[PDB]
């Protein structure tokens, strides 16, 4: 039970860190009025 | 003379005040399908049609913005991404962009009107005010201004929120 | 003319002399976010606020620069790096830049005026004086100048110290 809890904690922390990194990399484009996100960076970070 | 009237006509229905408990505490500008406003000013805009939006806050730039409903997208400003040395317009007099800095005379410019934007000679929004750095007789401004691609914040040392 | 009219007005509050046990020995210029003065003059800057700062000394360039207080940034001149052919303004007359040497007829400029900024017709500082050297009837200035990125010091052959 301890090992399972630790594994889930590690997975959740890693996923949260990728989510935060994607947010930081993509959010400036969401503020610019022009909002011309490169399609390549949209591919990697799943940008609408 | 004419440019002042033009700039005021552009922002006649381009500025929404964000009241708190019935009192004016700031504003919000409409440009490029983005309802951008400072992320520090507290309260809610009067417009209920604009109250039901989900902003994307950012502590780094002090800038939270949303999308503009298609109903009033016609009443939106225009934007520019170049700042040659010269003269720029404001709701309280005129501003100068000297050495990468937005400058106003002291006294003019007081807290509570932070959200309102800055126009140019052609009549397009060039930057959004956040605060100023009071010093001597010319008050240097802490501004959020977008370059051609990113949103950039320029803040002089020792500036305080409006 | 009017260049000598305006340069004095700008130079009025852009100078803060330095006193050596009550004797004037040099000047400190307030240009572009930095207080600077040559390193060979002694004493204390007569200004109250500028007396106690952490100046950075560079014996190679004979220059010493600090960070100007925030509450007096408005009283700061304008700077530039481009210095084309022509004539340039000075406190004790006028100077001309020809062939990489700032030329002055001899006699003008006594030991005691090190740190005088050199302006253009538009009131923008290009240089700071450090000394002189007689070449017949004229004198060339040991001067510290700037480029787009780094500060540069150029000194003639067999110059004296002012």
């Amino acid at each position: 039970v301890g090992m399972s809890l630790l594994a889930l904690i590690s997975i959740f922390a890693s996923c949260y860190m990728l989510v935060a990194a994607r947010s930081k990399c993509l959010t400036p484009y969401a503020l610019t009025p022009g909002a011309a996100v490169p399609w390549t960076l949209g591919i990697l970070c799943c940008a609408p | 003379g004419k440019r002042e009237r033009m700039c005021m006509k552009i922002e006649n229905d381009c500025i929404f005040e964000v009241k708190h408990e019935g009192k004016v505490t700031g504003y919000a500008c409409l440009v490029g399908d983005k309802v951008m406003k400072p992320a520090h000013v507290k309260g809610v805009i009067d417009n209920a049609d604009l109250a039901k939006l989900a902003f994307k806050k950012s502590s780094k730039y002090d800038l939270e913005c949303a999308q503009i409903p298609v109903h009033m997208r016609s009443d939106a400003s225009k934007y520019t991404h170049e700042k040659p040395e010269g003269h720029y317009n404001w709701h309280h007099g005129a501003v100068q962009y000297s050495g990468g800095r937005f400058t106003i005379p002291t006294g003019a410019g007081k807290p509570g009107d932070s959200g309102r934007p800055i126009f140019d000679n052609k009549g397009r929004v060039v930057a959004i005010v956040l605060g100023g750095a009071n010093e001597g007789s010319r008050t240097a401004l802490s501004v959020v201004t977008w370059n051609k691609d990113m949103v950039t914040r320029v803040t002089p040392e020792g500036s305080e929120e409006w």
